[PDB]
């Protein structure tokens, strides 16, 4: 509908994540969620770097886009 | 304790406002304080209604003025905003005894105004406004009485304010000239006015400051009197005399009525205007010319029927000041607004409400800058005002509120048609105004009269020569945009003559020096020659201290004081004495920043004043971040960066700005949608007008510098207001720049002192000259001038040589010379030919070896240094043994010599802290090489951004949100305290150009590299960057959709070109891949070679066969393999 | 203008070609070929209207050659007031080019109709909301509403308005409602749906000199009416001169009712204080040349042209030869205002504007206006010939 839509779909394929979707408290919540999910999988990820790396890796693994 | 005290003084200790703020009063008692403070806007509007001039005060200003009714200190400080002509209130014994004008004139009141704590600001200010009107009238009455009795003009000027003496003189002149018009006796009266002119002109030389100003203005008026009287004396018939006399303004007094303040009126062309007796002080008066008089005639004709006045024409012809002088002649002061596209229906409607209720005359400057939509929408309000005045209505409705219509108002518009960024008025709006063309002012008369006032020996000859010389320059100079020799240039010359009168002696020498200082700094070589020759043809005929200050500043900072550099410093220094607005135009890297920093530092040495400089990047910031914005949802104004700086300077809470200069540098391209907002700031108005209604003055010591490299989209509206300094060529030679760069790089570091001598000897200018000269002949992809590539050479060479300090203590002289020589050759190679192709680089190695000497250490394709001894990369390539599954990995790079060379040079550049740009065809391996190089490091983390057409600075900052912390200027640091950040910028050249050809994101990156910081817009604070590096990559600026990047950006980064690997290289790489795969099926491993050959052959033939000339998406690259 | 002449010629041909004989048809086609410059020739004349047309074409009276068709066949022509007064519709769209606006035509209309006309310009949300409310009110209660510059807010023209107009196609139940819309012919496209349901009127200047002075005079103590008559002639002549862009004035200019109104105000103000009949004609000339009309003029040559016309008209002679036709004597102070108005109206109505008024009345070279007039005729005739072929 807008060119802004492209700016998302470009980013989403240039990089696994869209940083604009997880700013401020949205970032904090994400990490918290990841921690819980991490604990639910028997994994040990301590830092925000480890958690976010796992997040983006899983995104790259699971999401497929068909235009 | 601040917030409670602030709202207590405002809201707490006040039991009268509770009848209008009972909720906030109770809420304050309970106490959130901030929200209550923001909730008082309704009461502030109530208070504005009780004193219309309050519309020119901000909400904070009303809070202060309402609060401190017990001191009467703050109310004085706002006179400059409420009345304009009045600086302050003169109190005594808790009563007002007078007011002090801007020029320093003191107006006494007929009766002291007794003040009480219970009397609110609006009440006794209304009393003061009536008293000021009465006092001005009283002095007019008495002065006219004495002058008419036969008192001499020279013994009355020292007794009364300027307005009284002026209006008495005008009324008497009208009466006496009309009596002369009754007959043909004009000779006697011409002689009388001539004698008065001589007397005042001689008295001028023996006077105080105020008396001097009064006499100068009276001399302007009397020169007009004499010119008119002479013309009537020289008419042929009675009808000619009547025809001429009907066209000038006549000052009559209703001596037969009872109404005092309305007793004086002005007659012109059969129409009458009412004199107001508002106090205006002692403003600079305009020399009278025919154009000025005809403009007054049209304005009178329009005001007779209550139509809006309008002036149109090219920039620099005196429209707005004609409007102001008309207002001055009618005993009133015109409020001037600077229109912008930040205005909309609400802003213009509110401003019209203010002008309506005040009874003021308002002038809207640059009226075309309003967008089309608001120009259409506000026509209804314009029409309603006209109809209300014509009919005689008592109220009009604006913005859904009925407000009184003060029957004194007028609306004037000044517009420049046909300029970039301007719009067109719709027909139903133009029909409400009476237009008049102001295309060409009579510059000769202006020059003659100004010179006559200044006491020059021969005003006629000098005026003729000056105006003729300006015309000759405008006719003979080359065709360039920034050549304007119109009225503003004449005023610049004449104003610069004033401080130089005693330097040269009231003669031609002053004029020629002023001409040189004003005009030469803006000319090129051809036009410099033309100027000097023409000045010699037309005209007949000690800086040591500041020169030494400049020498000291330059040498201390470390910049070579070349002759060109000193010349430009001197021109800048002389220009900035009288110009508060300077533009510095020159090529990227030519030395504008060096020039203005050196000159300001020299001035600091000379005068002993402090210098605070703010550097703003106009294009990176949006207008709502630069000039501020009103949030209409709350009607709350919030300052931008420039507005915040100006407000803080004006506040001057600690007096820190009283013995200092304030410099604001706009370090980006001039843009007519940004800079024009400051028109009334740059020109004689010296006022910043904000949409909310505030009017911030510009201090006399507040200077603005513009730094750019072009004047393509800049209109004469800005070029003719600012003094312009033109840099034709770089300010210094290559040798001087290398000396500076080497000194700065070394100083940033016994051992280092002998190493410095060795390095300096190695950069022997003799051979570098030829190396640069023949380097200029190569093909440079996304290239930069040699002058802006030297920085990479020096920086990388110093870094590389210092990196081997640990092993220099045990070397002999030959070894030290060889290591230094090889490192400098390699650094020079990558600095000059780094952006060229492989064959060009090898040929350039050959030329380097040729010019540094047969007996020097040889540089070769793959030479290197190992722990010391000399070796080559070609012998240091390990083999790789992959397992089959590892062909699916993204982080595998099969090693090869060309890869090793790229990785080594990239890592060396990054360690030296030089920003990096990679350039090459798609798939050539830019990101792969950059990822592999930093993958195995322990010093850097990598943050990647993908740039695109519609990305902005916001995306770039958001990319660092999870990697960086803001730590109290403010600092931005990586979250980790052990590694730095390398911020990749993928496809840096895709972001599109705006309507004026600029990339805001690339300029933002330039600011990050050059200034190591940026402005945080919501808080308007400076953020310093400590440990973030900038690298990026792009395709060459020849592929479709790529935007060429300006030299001002690319000069700050080394550029490395990365082409495709050769056929044999691809064959070997993919043979290794197939060898890895065939481990799955080892019985076919004998076919590893032919399969790789087939794949590479098929790739090559597909790439050659199916080109983009068939389909836009037929792109083939090694990625497919 | 152009399309009105093209339509006049086209309909004349469509009627006569089938009504009249073949020789009539072939003559008219030869004549269109002559005017369009596509073909030479002489019609067979035995048929005096074709002859009169032939006299105009030979004599290079090209605008007269075009007006021949319109005058010969068509016996009526409507104005804005005719369209509004005689129409089953209640929505009206007026259109013009840049620097031409007929809002005053509507205000004069509304005053003559004793109707309350409210004018709202569009382009902002405030005016849009107020306009929606006022549109609703003038229907349940009545009144005239004008929406100026609707193209400024197409996003509202193409939504709300594209809707309410169809709803009022339906109600037709209130007699005292009329909505007026203005737009620019050089602007953006309005939605076909809406333009189709609206009475469309094109506003433009009157082409003829005598027609212009006649209209201005019809819109309106002996000195007052006499000066008004002279001013009407002056306005007509100067406005006609503006049509010769490369020969009349150096630059294109526009003059409108406000300049006439200001000149009238100044003339009345001068007459008010000169009871001796010693009218300061020099002051009148200088003011009209310099301020009322000269204010728009930014070139010395064009202002000199204006000064020449002022010197010609407001000379103050006893009997002015304002054109090669009518001579205007001065009034007698013994006559009544009605008497002098009748005399001046008789002087105006008794004369004839010649075929070459573009030269003689404007004092232009006849070879200069020839290219102008002939090229207009060429375009009109070429378009008509193309239409007739199809
Ligand atoms: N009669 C006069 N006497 C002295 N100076 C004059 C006179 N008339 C004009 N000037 C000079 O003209 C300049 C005033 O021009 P002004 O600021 O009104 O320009 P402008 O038309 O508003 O410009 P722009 O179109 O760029 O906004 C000042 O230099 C003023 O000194
Ligand atoms: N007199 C001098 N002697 C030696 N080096 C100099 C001298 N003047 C300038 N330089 C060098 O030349 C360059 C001048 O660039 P500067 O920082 O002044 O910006 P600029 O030319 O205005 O460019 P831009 O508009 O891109 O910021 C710097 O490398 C400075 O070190
Ligand atoms: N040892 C190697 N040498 C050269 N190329 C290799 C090697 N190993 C793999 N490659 C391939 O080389 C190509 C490198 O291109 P890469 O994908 O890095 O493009 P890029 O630099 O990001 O391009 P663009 O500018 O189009 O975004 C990839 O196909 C990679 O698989």
């Amino acid at each position: 509908l807008e060119t802004a839509f492209l700016e998302r779909m470009n980013t989403l394929l240039a990089n696994a994540d869209i940083p604009d979707l997880f700013q401020g408290e949205e970032y904090d919540k994400l990490l918290n969620n990841l921690r819980n999910k991490t604990r639910s999988l028997g994994l040990l990820l301590d830092t925000e770097q480890e958690l976010y790396d796992w997040f983006v890796g899983e995104i790259a693994k699971n999401l497929h886009v068909v235009f | 304790q601040f917030y409670w005290l602030d709202l207590y003084g405002i809201l707490g200790e006040n039991l009268d406002i509770q009848n209008f703020l009972p909720l906030e009063t109770s809420k304050f008692k309970s106490l959130s304080l901030k929200m209550i403070k923001s909730s008082l806007s309704t009461f502030l509007e109530r208070q504005r209604r009780q004193f219309p001039r309050f519309y020119f005060l901000g909400n904070d200003d009303l809070l202060k003025i309402i609060g401190s009714g017990k001191h009467h200190d703050q109310v004085s400080k706002f006179m400059k905003k409420m009345f304009g002509s009045i600086e302050s209130i003169i109190f005594f014994e808790d009563s007002i005894t007078g007011v002090r004008s801007v020029e320093g004139e003191v107006l006494n009141l007929n009766e002291k105004i007794e003040l009480k704590d219970s009397i609110q600001a609006q009440e006794w200010l209304n009393i003061l406004d009536t008293e000021i009107k009465l006092s001005v009238f009283t002095q007019f009455r008495d002065c006219l009485g004495q002058l008419k009795d036969g008192t001499d003009i020279e013994v009355v000027v020292s007794k009364y304010i300027f307005q009284a003496i002026l209006l008495s003189a005008q009324v008497m002149w009208t009466e006496l000239v009309e009596k002369c018009l009754q007959t043909n006796e004009f000779s006697k009266y011409w002689k009388e006015v001539d004698m008065k002119i001589k007397g005042l002109l001689d008295k001028l030389n023996k006077s105080s400051d105020n008396v001097k100003k009064k006499i100068e203005a009276l001399l302007v008026e009397y020169l007009h009197f004499n010119n008119v009287i002479g013309q009537l004396k020289n008419c042929s018939t009675k009808e000619e005399a009547r025809l001429l006399w009907a066209k000038v303004q006549k000052f009559y007094q209703k001596n037969d009525t009872l109404d005092d303040l309305n007793s004086v009126f002005i007659s012109q062309s059969g129409y009458l205007l009412q004199y107001k007796f508002e106090y205006i002080g002692i403003p600079e008066r305009l020399i009278y010319t025919p154009l000025l008089l005809v403009g007054f005639a049209t304005l009178t004709d329009s005001l007779h029927q209550k139509y809006g006045g309008c002036f149109f024409g090219p920039a620099g012809t005196g429209k707005t000041e004609t409007v102001k002088a008309f207002g001055q002649n009618l005993g009133r002061v015109v409020v001037v607004f600077n229109c912008d596209d930040s205005f909309d229906y609400q802003v213009l409607s509110r401003l019209l409400v203010g002008i309506t209720q005040i009874g003021a005359w308002g002038c809207f400057d640059e009226f075309n800058r309003l967008d089309e939509k608001v120009l259409s929408a506000v026509s209804a309000n314009i029409q309603q005002i006209q109809n209300g005045l014509q009919v005689g209505k008592s109220h009009i409705t604006l913005l859904e509120e009925e407000t009184p219509l003060s029957p004194h108002t007028a609306v004037f518009i000044t517009l420049n048609p046909g300029y970039n960024g301007r719009s067109e008025l719709p027909e139903n709006l133009k029909k409400s105004f009476r237009e008049f063309s102001m295309k060409s002012p009579q510059s000769g008369t202006i020059a003659e009269m100004i010179l006559q006032i200044m006491g020059f020996e021969d005003s006629k000859s000098l005026a003729s020569k000056i105006v003729h010389f300006l015309e000759l320059l405008s006719s003979k100079c080359s065709s360039m945009n920034h050549y304007h020799f119109g009225l503003r240039t004449l005023k610049g010359v004449l104003r610069n003559c004033s401080p130089l009168v005693s330097e040269f002696g009231e003669g031609e020498k002053t004029v020629v020096e002023s001409l040189k200082r004003v005009i030469l700094p803006s000319l090129g070589d051809t036009d410099e020659l033309v100027f000097k020759d023409e000045l010699s043809k037309i005209f007949d005929s000690n800086s040591k201290a500041i020169v030494q200050c400049l020498k000291d500043a330059g040498q201390r900072s470390g910049f070579s004081m070349s002759e060109e550099f000193l010349k430009k410093c001197m021109q800048f220094y002389y220009m900035q004495k009288t110009q508060q607005a300077l533009i510095l135009v020159g090529k990227a890297g030519c030395g504008k920043t060096a020039t203005w920093k050196t000159v300001i530092d020299a001035m600091a040495i000379f005068d002993g004043h402090a210098n605070v400089v703010y550097v703003i990047d106009t294009k990176v910031l949006t207008k709502e971040s630069l000039y501020g914005s009103m949030l209409k949802a709350t009607l709350e104004w919030r300052d931008g960066l420039f507005t915040s700086i100006l407000r803080r300077v004006n506040d001057d809470i600690t007096g820190t700005f009283k013995n200092s200069r304030i410099w604001v540098v706009f370090d980006s391209d001039l843009d007519p949608e940004y800079v024009e907002a400051m028109n009334s700031v740059l020109d004689d108005n010296k006022i910043l007008t904000l949409p909310n209604g505030e009017r911030l003055p510009i201090p006399p010591n507040f200077r603005i510098l513009f730094e750019t490299d072009n004047l393509d989209h800049t209109t004469p509206a800005t070029i003719t207001r600012c003094g312009l300094l033109w840099f034709s060529t770089d300010v210094c030679s290559i040798s001087s720049k290398i000396d500076h760069l080497l000194n700065k790089s070394y100083e940033a570091l016994f051992e280092l002192d002998k190493l410095k001598d060795l390095i300096s000897d190695s950069f022997d200018m003799a051979s570098l000259t030829n190396i640069f000269t023949c380097s200029n002949d190569l093909v440079h992809i996304l290239g930069v001038r040699t002058f802006n590539k030297l920085e990479t050479a020096v920086q990388l060479a110093v870094h590389l040589i210092s990196s081997y300090r640990q092993w220099f203590q045990n070397l002999d002289d030959k070894s030290l010379k060889d290591v230094i020589t090889l490192l400098i050759k390699r650094s020079l190679l990558y600095a000059l030919a780094g952006d060229s192709t492989g064959e060009s680089q090898r040929a350039f190695i050959q030329t380097i070896n040729t010019y540094f000497g047969h007996d020097s250490q040889e540089l070769s394709d793959y030479s290197t240094i190992v722990i010391l001894s000399f070796s080559s990369f070609c012998s240091e390539i390990p083999s790789v043994s992959l397992e089959a599954h590892e062909v699916m990995r993204p982080d595998i790079v099969i090693p090869t010599i060309d890869t090793i060379k790229h990785e080594k040079i990239f890592y060396d550049l990054l360690n030296s802290k030089r920003g990096i740009i990679l350039c090459g065809p798609p798939g050539s391996g830019k990101t792969m090489i950059m990822n592999n190089a930093l993958r195995n490091s322990s010093l850097y983390d990598v943050v990647g951004i993908n740039f695109s057409k519609d990305t902005t600075t916001e995306h770039i900052l958001s990319a660092l949100h999870r990697h960086t912390n803001y730590v109290t200027g403010l600092t931005l640091l990586p979250k980790s305290d052990i590694k730095n950040l390398v911020l990749f910028c993928d496809q840096i050249n895709l972001p599109k150009l705006d309507k004026y050809g600029s990339q805001n994101v690339v300029l933002f990156l330039r600011q990050l590299m050059e200034k190591q910081g940026f402005w945080k817009t919501p808080e308007n604070k400076w953020v310093t960057i400590e440990r973030i590096h900038i690298v990026g990559a792009c395709n060459p600026p020849t592929d479709p959709g790529r935007i060429p990047m300006s030299e001002r950006f690319t000069r700050h980064a080394a550029i490395l070109y990365l082409g495709y690997p050769s056929g044999k290289s691809l064959s070997q790489i993919y043979e290794i891949y197939y060898k890895a795969i065939f481990k799955l099926v080892p019985e076919f491993r004998s076919y590893t070679e032919p399969f790789a050959r087939a794949s590479v052959h098929l790739y090559n033939e597909c790439k050659a066969r199916y080109s983009t000339g068939l389909q836009s998406h037929y792109l083939f690259s090694p990625r497919e393999l | 203008k152009k399309f009105k002449m093209i339509m006049a010629m086209t309909m004349f041909c469509l009627y006569k070609f089938d009504i009249e004989s073949e020789q009539y048809k072939e003559a008219v086609l030869t004549m269109i070929g002559v005017l369009s410059e596509s073909s030479d020739g002489v019609p067979k004349l035995t048929n005096d209207d074709l002859r009169y047309l032939w006299d105009y074409v030979t004599t290079k009276s090209y605008i007269s050659a075009l007006n021949w068709f319109k005058n010969e066949f068509f016996v009526d022509e409507w104005n804005i007031a005719d369209v509004v007064a005689n129409s089953e519709n209640n929505y009206f769209t007026m259109a013009s080019e840049r620097d031409v606006d007929g809002t005053f035509k509507l205000i004069e209309l509304a005053k003559a109709s004793k109707e309350s006309l409210k004018i709202i310009p569009l382009g902002s949300i405030e005016n849009l909301n107020y306009a929606q409310e006022e549109i609703s009110k003038s229907k349940i209660e009545g009144g005239w509403i004008l929406l100026q510059n609707i193209q400024m807010s197409l996003s509202w023209v193409k939504t709300y308005l594209h809707k309410h107009v169809e709803e009022t196609k339906a109600a037709e139940e209130h007699e005292k409602f009329k909505m007026f819309m203005t737009c620019h012919l050089t602007g953006d496209k309005l939605p076909a749906p809406l333009l189709q349901r609206t009475d469309r009127v094109v506003y433009e200047d009157i082409p003829g000199i005598l027609d212009t002075v006649k209209d201005l005079w019809g819109s309106q103590g002996v000195w007052s009416v006499y000066c008004t008559f002279l001013l009407s002639w002056f306005h007509a002549l100067i406005t006609a001169r503006t049509r010769l862009v490369p020969h009349g004035f150096s630059k294109k200019y526009y003059f409108n009712d406000c300049d006439f109104q200001f000149a009238s105000v100044y003339l009345e103000n001068v007459l008010a204080t000169n009871s001796t009949n010693n009218i300061p004609w020099a002051q009148v000339r200088d003011h009209i040349a310099t301020i009322v009309y000269g204010g728009k003029i930014d070139e010395e040559k064009d202002l000199e042209v204006v000064a020449k016309l002022c010197a010609h008209v407001f000379c103050g002679s006893d009997n002015l030869q304002i054109v090669p036709g009518v001579r205007i004597p001065q009034p007698l102070l013994q006559q009544s205002e009605e008497e002098e108005r009748a005399r001046l109206t008789a002087i105006l109505s008794n004369t004839i504007e010649p075929a070459d008024s573009l030269s003689s009345w404007l004092q232009l070279p006849r070879e200069s206006i020839l290219d102008y007039e002939r090229l207009q005729a060429k375009e009109v005739a070429s378009s008509t010939e193309q239409l007739l072929q199809e």
